[PDB]
């Protein structure tokens, strides 16, 4: 804390000298920021232990200058593919090529790309490699899948705590609780099951006093860290249901509705990194993956967050207000905003964006450090949603057999079939399957008010789990209304802007952006960051330095046709699996 | 798929509402053949028709 | 289907319930029943086949993708040929060279 008087005294009463001192300090801080922004990435390949033990084993390092090209995207709750092109004379390229036919090696490889000294990390398993010939010149194009693909291969059986081919009761597994706790708990229960179900599950997995200290978790390749059921600060709850559904498909709707983010970190204990906050966090091996559900948007918080703003008065704080039945949520602006700044904003060397106080607004004008590719807005579509089908609470097959045959036998013993005088008691239940309270229709009053006289009427929505709406009516309706809403998406390319992706702003964290277009110069579009790709090309023909491209917000409308088809195909395949497993045998 | 209210977002009258876990995950290992069989035998015995 | 086919769920459960009723099970809970709850356990008894490929695990190592659910071309044939269904399921995620 060098005061102005102290600086002036050090400069011997010369105001110009003192201000030059201050300017030099500011210049050195700016230079440090620029060096951090322009630092080269650290690409390292690791392998499984050939003897079959735990802990990833260091294979080698690829130099950024020795790459041909690279592309690594970070996406919000979505798996992404990283691409790295090498010359075939490169030693790691040779190692990868010899890997398939090397009998002394395990076939799985992990890439870790570190930006800003490991603060930002892209880690993923090898997907494949290809030997490609450009004009008789051969190069190895290596494709990795980011570490969020493990949630596709993790699936939740109806009873994750019992053997699967023996008895899986009930028909579907349903867990309800605070959103972050329930998502993390589902992931942890499936991790426990797939690691072997060796020990007994306590009531709350994340109540660390319930787990014995003698237990060894070092063989686990994946961990989940979360707070306990009582200590979880998630304002909203969630109901997750599964019948052998993949975990990511189970949790996608809840993550979207609560605006939560899945963060994965591969703990390289060879680099000195440690982990804490989950069972067995002290004995984890090198390269073990850790998952954490975070609230980077802070939209559901009590104090709210920034949903809009203008370039002349900054952001505007709004809080969610829920209407009748909590299906509908609107925004009420905080007229007298008195939220305190985070304590992190008063710490030297801090650069991140706190969820409660977003700060990053990226302005586009005649002199702009970024380029804005496209900003697209689209209104909401359907005022009402219908979700349903059959209601098992009324016409389950067990009821249809037992209760109806008992009622028929009672009617028969009273003599109803001998003469019609007797009054029956529900002997026609099998005739009304799928008709009694089989649907839920909700009209979004806020959406209708926003849309007006001419609007699309209704949409039928089938959930990820086909027979869970009766368990959670409200969750089903909210998941249905997740589909046809107002959508804004903005594409930015940060060429030499002072913004440092990962450091200044992270995935899932709200930021504002402007577009230099007449009529919306003042407006700031506030979206939670959804994608950021770091790409480079070292080719002689076209040479692109390592550059970041951001995509803030998401929109099904402006999504490309190929991506739309792929997403639809994935959802259709998952729904087909769910229906096929819910088929009743003849 | 989030319930803005608490446990009141669930439906107590649902078919499988008794089997929705909130924080009692130790009961998952208790859903074996014998316990489920006893529960459903009790229900069938209590059947009214 | 070998455990909870609709024919079983109707005929066998109706017969068991009628026998329990004639013994007097619903008059007083003393009688011991014989599978009157089969419709309550539809899709839960021996409904799955899980196989872990030990050779694949040995090839891959400590870090690997865990499991995958596979639906056959004929949706009601795994019970007829468990081994064929498991091999057809393992046809999917294998090492590939082209």
């Amino acid at each position: 804390a060098n005061n102005w008087t102290d600086i002036l005294a050090a400069s011997d009463g010369d105001e110009w000298a003192a201000f030059k001192t201050i300017e030099a300090q500011a210049d050195e801080v700016r230079a440090g920021h620029q060096a951090l922004r322009r630092a080269k990435p650290l690409i390292r390949l690791w392998m499984n232990n050939p003897d079959g033990s735990e802990g990833l084993v260091y294979v080698g390092r690829v130099d950024y200058d020795d790459t041909i090209r690279g592309s690594f995207p970070f996406k919000n709750n979505t798996p992404s593919q990283g691409v790295l092109e090498l010359r075939d004379d490169n030693y790691l390229a040779v190692w990868l090529k010899q890997l398939p036919n090397n009998p002394e090696l395990k076939k799985n490889v992990v890439i870790t790309v570190d930006f800003y000294g490991g603060k930002k990390r892209w880690s993923g398993l090898l997907d494949k490699w290809t030997i490609k010939s450009k004009e008789h010149v051969k190069y190895l194009e290596v494709t990795f899948n980011d570490d969020l693909t493990m949630l596709q291969y993790l699936l939740c059986p109806p009873n994750p705590a019992l053997p699967i081919p023996v008895l899986q009761f009930p028909r579907i597994f349903g867990i309800a609780g605070p959103a972050k706790w329930a998502i993390s708990t589902l992931i942890f229960i499936n991790l426990f099951r797939v690691q072997g179900n060796l020990w007994t599950l306590p009531d709350d997995p994340f109540n660390l006093e319930s787990w014995d200290d003698i237990l060894d978790w070092s063989d686990w390749q994946c961990f989940v860290k979360s707070n306990s059921f009582l200590l979880d600060d998630s304002s909203v709850w969630t109901f997750l249901s599964s019948r052998m559904n993949p975990v990511d498909s189970i949790i996608a709707d809840a993550l979207d509705d609560a605006q939560l983010t899945i963060t994965y970190r591969r703990v390289l204990t060879d680099d000195g990194e440690t982990a804490e906050g989950f069972p067995g966090a002290h004995g984890i091996k090198n390269g073990a993956l850790v998952f954490e559900i975070v609230d980077n948007s802070n939209a559901t918080a009590l104090e709210g967050t920034f949903f809009s703003g203008t370039i002349v008065d900054g952001f505007a704080r709004s809080v969610l207000l829920y209407g009748g039945g909590f299906v509908e949520d609107t925004l009420s602006v905080v007229s007298d905003d008195q939220t305190l700044q985070p304590d992190e904003y008063y710490q030297s060397g801090w650069l991140a964006t706190m969820a409660k106080m977003p700060w990053l607004v990226v302005r586009d004008n005649e002199w702009t450090p970024i380029e804005s590719s496209d900003l697209s807005w689209g209104p909401a579509k359907n005022v009402s949603v219908i979700v349903g089908g059959d209601n098992p609470a009324a016409d389950a097959i067990a009821k249809l057999i037992i209760e109806t045959t008992g009622n028929l036998l009672g009617y028969f013993l009273l003599g109803g079939f001998s003469s019609a005088g007797t009054i029956a008691a529900d002997i026609i239940m099998p005739f009304l399957v799928g008709t009694i309270a089989a649907w839920l229709q909700w009209k979004n009053t806020g959406r209708a008010t926003e849309l007006g006289w001419v609007h699309y009427w209704e949409l039928y929505q089938q959930g990820a789990e086909t027979n869970s709406w009766s368990l959670a009516a409200l969750a089903a309706l909210r998941g249905g209304f997740l589909v046809g809403r107002s959508e804004t998406v903005h594409l930015m390319a940060l060429h030499d802007s002072w913004i440092i992706p990962g450091l200044h702003i992270d995935i899932g964290q709200r930021m504002g952006s402007t577009v230099n277009s007449k009529g919306v110069e003042n407006i700031v579009w506030v979206n939670q960051l959804e994608e950021m790709t770091a790409a480079w090309d070292n080719s002689a023909g076209q040479t692109m330095p390592l550059s970041w491209v951001l995509k803030a917000g998401k929109s099904d409308r402006a999504m490309s046709i190929g991506e739309r088809v792929a997403r639809l195909a994935k959802k259709m395949s998952e729904a087909l699996n769910n229906v096929g497993v819910h088929i009743v045998q003849s | 798929m989030t319930m803005p209210n608490g446990s009141g977002g669930l439906d107590p009258g649902a078919w499988l509402s008794h089997w929705v876990n909130q924080a009692d995950l130790s009961s998952l290992a208790g859903r074996t053949e014998d316990e489920v069989r006893a529960y459903f035998e009790n229900l069938v015995q209590a059947d009214s028709g």
